[PDB]
RNA sequence: CGGUCCGGCCGGGAACUCAAAGGAGACUGCCAGUGAUAAACUGGAGGAAGGUGGGGAUGACGUCAAGUCAUCAUGCCCUUACGACCAGGGCUACACACGUGCUACAAUGGCGCAUACAAAGAGAAGCGACCUCGCGAGAGCAAGCGGACCUCAUAAAGUGCGUCGUAGUCCGGAUUGGAGUCUGCAACUCGACUCCAUGAAGUCGGAAUCGCUAGUAAUCGUGGAUCAGAAUGCCACGGUG
């Protein structure tokens, strides 16, 4: 059956399925080669299904929504991790040691009044 | 800002209300309509005999309570000063300090 | 750059114009609306336009058809 | 080769070697590129002789040569003789669209003098 | 430094909003002048009423009154023919179809606004600006405030310079947005000028 | 046919109690209630200058949050129609009913 | 940091190899947040600078950072109202941020055409001990080993 | 789970994203060690989060006779004028000096084609789709939308392929000529934008000096207020990092 979790990270919000046993994963209808046209995000997806060895031993069905590339794979990533924990319970130790089981609240800053940017405040002149 | 600032932007809204809302309106759609008699619509001239004060664009939002015509809210039809003595006053409904 | 739905001109300047055309010579034309553009029957006639203070005298010639008076009355005084 | 403007342009693509004509930029050589018949990243070596007579005969559609340089002398000199305002920021080397004269008038100021 | 009004932080977390209507983007201007000048003309004709605070709000088509006032028979007066006046008066201002009720102050010691209004007519009638000051902090704080301090500023007594002076009692915690401050202003209109004095009325927490 | 509420205020719990309000003149008319859905919350800000000449770099920022609420009732009997059609709610709450 | 005792973040390691030298050096070569041209940069010079020698890549580029590595750096001082320099031995992590630097450095100074080959170029110099970062590196040492007195 | 024009589109479902109201959660609460058996500090467990978790609002008594009498209010002078109305001009000048920015000097790039992933907002004398005409700015016609519905509105860096091959260049865009669009009574002084043409300086910047400690700097687009029109400024939003 299946076995659900949600993930997040900076503007992003993946719904992740998985199920049991192929190699299979689909996200947003699109293959992994096929919507991260990036390594890293390719191998930030993978990463959770490999301390746990699953290479053709869970289905996943993947959506997300919000953020972009690097977004949205911490988000599938963090899905995948929520749904793996759902499916064991044992995997817990594993993927906390890891890391991945930590939402990683790091938001973009506001910008502030009087500053360029979050932090960065404009030319100071002396004389 | 002086009373005869206020009382020039009050003849400019009452010329504006009379002339412009129907007459200019009817010239400047003769002025543009490609269809309609491309050599003496007449109506390019009688636009300018209509008073200046008449056309909306002159006239200018000021403060409904100071006349101050800089830091305008077309929300709250006041100046900046006056947005914020009468948000702490209480007197805005809804309006309060923001963050986030 | 004003569309091409005819020029402008203002409507004092083109019944004094009509007026010293029609007869003939005449005294310079004071006028304030440097706006105005130069047509084709303005040719001859000298426009005194303002600049801010005086009213600058402008002989037409066939060679600033299209122009607006203003262009030939300078307002800033430099040396 | 050499054109109709007699300016002899580069040994390059042709869609950027025939922007050497003085009047006619990239979009008036992809014109005459196409009305021709030529490629646009063929170079100018390669090209036939009965294909440098074919642009040439093309860009003698165009005022583009000393013809042109001509063209807007004329009118600078009509601006400066009528004696505009056009024509006085013509005489006096000072922007001419309205810019700011106080700071960055430089392109027309040329280097600076105290 | 300048300090945040210790009102305007408040609303929403203890401190209610004196007008209570809503309206879109097109009426927003409207009412809020209505609102001006409504407040301003029953400022201006109850000035010997103790008006404390006026709440105004809109239901669908009409406009209704709470005027808070330590003095209530005489903003209602004989046969409340005076509270009727008010009424045809605002339903004028207003436009719409207007209703006036009367709340009364049952302790003006406590309002800020009515001890700020009591201190800035001691100042015209030329009494000493620190007896009214003290006065008014005794007064509030033998009826059960937890803490009050009032702050007059500008050519005291006449002088030449201008000062500012301020006397606490009790408790005023200013950072503390659970806290219910009560603070009021007024302006003293004197042959010398203008006195403000901010008055600072701490009721408690929560 | 169907009627749907739209609720409009500055204060939410001025239009939960509205919303209540007329859930329970609905219900206890004897229709069916379908919501009330949250609809997102519009939030108008403004950020003006503090100061009476210059400094620009002090600022208040201020904001007016609208909440909405959705009600849609499937079938209004005349009952239900007419008993909300007359109903009392507070002043600062706009109310639109949709056919 | 005044009183700020600080930890570390973490670093993910290279998509293509699984180092966390890699990942630096794409992260010190990186301009802009661009790490995806920054990866390709990498990633060609090291395929690049792996068919000339013939020991892989990361081998190769190991072996290239063991060039440009410094022992030991000197410290700028201003005790005796002039310029004391102190020679002061060099961390491990401190030596591979130096090498790295001194080779981007240096391969962003080149003639070369473009970023690739650049860093190709200067990884190759580096293992054949030559190059400006070899040079930075030499010329560290030089500046130690005068104010050895120093220490 | 059925149907399907393969479009959540239509039956439906209430799971999930999310919306927005209520609640829980973090307290050095627990473990170990150090410490005056105190306060605390160091580490660990668990946990989404750990030590005021991140950011904001919040600015004590006072200092600078600091800023504002030109928002406003307020205690000498003018009054057939220092008041009021109008048209035109100026605030946009230009030998020069400074502050703050934008764009660059390029190959971690320019151009061409193809294609992927946001968030936050505004809208009725308003946002204005689709279609037609125009190289384009735009125009004509004319839906929908007081809006989780309609419109603004195509995110861009990115990625794939091709080209350019280190040159004042297919870098850079100043300046200028010609032709136009729109707003507006009216674009001369003195608007913004489009097309064609031209193609300054600039090849990384002396003395000196600035910002920034993490989703920060850097870089990339987006929106809003003011506003008929006029953003490289201001205020906000997210992407990469």
């Amino acid at each position: 059956n299946q076995y659900y979790g949600t993930g997040r990270r900076k503007s992003s919000a993946a719904r992740v399925f998985i199920k049991p046993g192929n190699g299979k994963i689909v996200i947003n209808q699109r293959s992994l080669e096929q919507y991260f046209g990036r390594e890293t995000a390719r191998m930030v997806v993978r990463q959770p299904l490999e301390l746990v060895d699953m290479v053709e031993k869970l289905d996943l069905y993947i959506t997300v929504k919000g953020g972009g590339i690097s977004g949205q794979a911490g988000a599938i990533r963090h899905g995948i991790t929520r749904a793996l924990m759902e499916y064991d319970e044992s995997l817990r130790s594993e993927l906390r040691k890891a890391g991945f089981v930590t939402r990683d609240a790091r938001q973009v800053e506001r910008k502030k009044v009087g500053l360029r940017k979050a932090r960065r405040r404009p030319q100071f002149s002396k004389r | 800002a002086k009373q005869s600032m206020k009382a020039r932007e009050v003849k400019r809204v009452a010329l504006a209300d009379k002339y412009f809302a129907k007459r200019a309106e009817l010239k400047a759609i003769i002025s543009d309509v490609n269809a309609s008699d491309e050599d003496r619509w007449n109506a390019v001239l009688k636009l300018q005999t209509l008073p200046r004060d008449s056309s909306p664009s002159r006239q200018r939002n000021r403060c409904r309570q100071t006349g101050r015509p800089h830091g305008f809210l077309r929300k709250f039809g006041l100046s900046r000063i006056k947005v914020r003595e009468a948000a702490m006053r209480g007197e805005i409904p809804g309006l309060k300090k923001a963050s986030w | 750059r004003s569309l091409k739905k005819g020029p402008f001109i203002d409507l004092h300047l083109l019944k004094k114009v009509e007026k010293a055309v029609e007869s003939g010579d005449k005294k310079p034309l004071r006028t304030w609306s440097r706006r105005s553009t130069i047509f084709p029957n303005m040719i001859g006639l000298t426009i005194a336009v303002h600049n801010g203070r005086q009213h600058v005298p402008v002989f037409v010639t066939d060679e600033m058809v299209g122009h607006k008076l203003g262009e030939f009355a300078p307002t800033r005084t430099y040396r | 080769a050499r054109i109709a403007g007699i300016n002899i342009p580069d040994h390059k693509h042709a869609v950027i070697a025939l922007t050497s004509i003085y009047g006619v930029g990239k979009t008036r050589s992809k014109a005459i590129l196409a009305a021709a018949g030529i490629a646009e990243d063929v170079k100018i070596s390669e090209l036939s002789e009965g294909q440098i007579d074919t642009l040439r005969d093309e860009v003698a559609k165009f005022v583009v040569e000393g013809d042109l340089r001509r063209e807007i002398s004329m009118s600078i000199k009509r601006l400066m003789d009528l004696g505009c305002y056009r024509g006085l920021r013509h005489r006096r080397g000072l922007p001419v669209r309205g810019q700011r004269t106080k700071t960055n008038a430089r392109t027309r100021k040329g280097p600076r003098k105290p | 430094g300048q300090k945040v009004h210790p009102n305007g932080i408040r609303l929403g977390i203890v401190k209610p909003w004196n007008s209570t209507w809503f309206a879109n983007t097109k009426e927003f201007a409207d009412n809020l002048d209505s609102d001006f000048k409504v407040r301003q003309y029953l400022t201006k004709e109850l000035a010997k009423a103790s008006v404390s605070r006026i709440v105004i709000e809109r239901p669908a088509k009409s406009i209704r009154v709470t005027i808070h006032t330590a003095r209530p028979g005489i903003v209602i007066g004989k046969k409340g023919e005076d509270v009727e006046k008010l009424r045809k008066v605002v339903a004028d201002i207003a436009g719409v179809p207007a209703q006036i009720n009367i709340a009364e102050v049952r302790k003006p010691e406590l309002d800020a606004k009515l001890v700020a209004d009591s201190i800035t007519s001691q100042l015209e009638r030329r009494v000493m600006f620190r007896r009214a000051m003290k006065r008014a902090v005794q007064n509030a704080m033998r009826l059960g405030a937890k803490g009050i301090k009032v702050e007059v500023s500008g050519r005291l007594g006449g002088a030449e310079i201008a000062r500012t002076e301020w006397y606490r009692e009790g408790r005023v915690p200013l950072h503390t947005l659970r806290a219910d401050i009560d603070y009021n202003t007024s302006e003293a209109h004197t042959t010398y000028g203008v006195i403000g004095v901010k008055v600072w009325i701490f009721k408690g927490e929560i | 046919q169907r009627i749907r509420i739209r609720l409009k205020a500055f204060d939410h719990r001025l239009i939960d109690q509205a919303t209540a309000e007329i859930v329970e003149t609905a219900k206890r008319t004897g229709a069916q209630v379908r919501g009330p859905i949250p609809l997102p919350t519009r939030k108008e800000r403004f950020t003006v200058l503090i100061s009476p000449h210059v400094n620009k770099d002090a600022r208040d920022q201020y904001e007016i949050r609208t909440h909405l609420r959705l009600v849609d009732i499937v079938e209004p009997t005349e009952k239900t129609v007419d008993a909300l059609m007359r109903l009392d709610l507070a002043a600062g709450v706009d109310v639109q009913i949709s056919l | 940091p005044r009183r700020r005792v600080i930890g570390q973040r973490k670093i993910l390691p290279d998509p293509k190899f699984g180092s966390e030298l890699l990942a630096k050096f794409v992260n010190i070569l990186m301009v802009d947040g661009k790490k995806s041209t920054a990866e390709s940069i990498v990633y060609s010079a090291l395929e690049t600078l792996a068919q000339r020698s013939g020991k892989s890549e990361l081998e190769a580029f190991e072996v290239a950072l063991e060039n440009v590595r410094p022992t030991v750096e000197v410290k700028s001082r201003r005790v005796g109202g002039s310029t004391y320099q102190v020679p002061v031995e060099v961390r491990p992590v401190r030596r591979n941020a130096l090498a790295m630097r001194w080779i981007v450095e240096a391969a962003r100074k080149r003639g070369d055409k473009s970023m690739a080959l650049r860093l190709a170029n200067e990884l190759s110099d580096a293992a054949e001990n030559k190059g400006t970062a070899v040079k930075k590196r030499e010329d560290v040492h030089r500046m130690a080993e005068a104010n050895k007195a120093f220490a």
